[PDB]
């Protein structure tokens, strides 16, 4: 039952050897502040990725 | 049969990320020379050119004196080992002065105000053998298995 | 390629236009006033909770006055409030004559400046006027002169 | 008969030339009536106002505190010389903290990082007998007939 119980996708060409995909991801915070302030932090983001064969 | 809701929290810190828009000031006049550099660690000056003015900076060693930390940067970085670093012969981007994460080694929170003292590959340490001047900000935080502290720089 | 100097001259603010810097996300323990030095207690979440100085502390800053975040006249315990850790700023202080130039400050209990023989730290910038019966001074403050004892 | 082409490089520098645009800190003043201050050369303060800030200051002196390197700007005139100068009485802009092009009278190149030591009338010299807090930036060219170097002045 491996073919039915398991999704089977056909976005593969015959002629292919290795496959690859993206993930991503981000961080930061907020605060609280007042009127006068130079200290707004600040936020970033990532990424990676796996591969096949 | 009842609806559901969860609630999750990004992190707050990321190695060699600038901790806020206070004072701060960027060296992009410098080039890495013999190796390559972590983002979040220490850097030190070998010499500077007298007529051509870049500068010439390697990663922190023993005996030296620290000048600033590289940060983070989506485009001049190389990634190698799941992380970004600074290839031989390419400008680097150090900080001079500000707030910015750095890789750490210690396991207890440090003291608002103290002196910062690293390691001898340029990692903060609570009992480090290199003394700079450099102080701590108060920010102490964690990301997926790396310690991240927040560090106040002022220029050389 | 100048620097402008800035008109009123009343404690807890700023005198002139050159590099400063405002810590904006603090909150106050106890009550302060205008022109006095703070210091750091604690951190939370990202939030310095600060203190009018005591004996033994290291200052931090100086309270920066606000007309929309204080409206009765000072600080007061539990409210956001405006700290200013590098540049010109008029303090409050209880001494008698202006001292030498470019000398290192001493800051008695309260914060408030009474001498001018430290050994590091904040430095006289050469202004000297006279409020309510007291005086007030023109202290430079910088980032990292004064580093918290180990 | 066989087309040619020449070609040349600009000098780097002037005489109190601000070298970078990394954070400079420059105030204005008055000259003392007593002598004039040499464009490039460091001051120093006799007596600042009471109520404002304004400073007097002239040329240096032995035993004494420097306190910042005047600048070229607009405000500035020619010597019999024909040397860049400013005037007894007039406006004087002093940068108290940034690179500048200052001048020397040394002869070997200097180290980064270093202490600088200056001479009576305000000069940079390898044996000076004025302690100083500024540091040495690297840069060492030559104006035609005139030695340069580059000063990091710190904030007092």
């Amino acid at each position: 039952s491996a073919l039915r119980v398991f999704p089977v996708t056909t976005e593969l060409s015959p002629t292919d050897k290795t496959f690859e995909y993206m993930t991503f991801d981000k961080v930061g915070t907020a605060q609280i502040i007042a009127d006068y302030t130079d200290d707004l932090p600040l936020v970033d983001a990532l990424g990676t990725s796996e591969f096949g064969k | 049969q009842i609806n559901a809701s969860y609630q999750r929290d990004m992190a707050i810190a990321l190695p060699g990320m600038v901790a806020d828009t206070s004072k701060y000031n960027i060296d992009g006049a410098c080039v890495v020379n013999e190796g390559d550099v972590l983002v979040g660690a220490a850097v030190q000056v070998v010499q500077a050119q007298a007529v051509d003015g870049h500068k010439l900076v390697k990663a922190l060693t023993t005996g030296t004196t620290p000048y600033g930390v590289a940060i983070r940067s989506h485009w001049q970085t190389v990634n190698a080992q799941n992380q970004m670093i600074y290839e031989d012969g390419g400008a680097i981007n150090v900080m001079t002065s500000g707030r910015v994460w750095m890789l750490s080694k210690s396991t207890e929170a440090p003291t608002f105000g103290s002196a910062v003292k690293l390691d001898v590959d340029g990692q903060e340490k609570s009992d480090g053998t290199i003394e700079t001047t450099w102080t701590y900000a108060g920010g102490w935080t964690k990301y997926k298995d790396i310690q991240l502290v927040e560090v106040q720089l002022h220029q050389l | 390629y100048e620097n402008l100097f800035l008109r009123p001259a009343c404690p807890g603010n700023i005198s002139d236009t050159s590099t400063y810097n405002i810590d904006g996300a603090c909150v106050a323990q106890g009550d302060i006033g205008f022109g006095s030095a703070v210091q750091v207690v604690g951190i939370v979440d990202g939030v310095k909770v600060v203190a009018a100085l005591p004996d033994g502390g290291t200052p931090y800053g100086i309270a920066f006055r606000s007309q929309y975040e204080h409206l009765s006249g000072k600080i007061l315990d539990g409210e956001v409030c405006n700290v200013v850790s590098h540049g010109r700023v008029w303090t409050l202080t209880s001494l008698g004559e202006a001292p030498s130039l470019f000398s290192k400050l001493q800051f008695g209990s309260g914060g408030v400046v009474t001498g001018g023989s430290g050994s590091a730290g904040w430095t006289f910038a050469g202004g000297f006027v006279k409020h309510e019966d007291g005086y007030i001074i023109e202290v430079q403050v910088k980032q990292n002169a004064f580093i918290a004892p180990p």
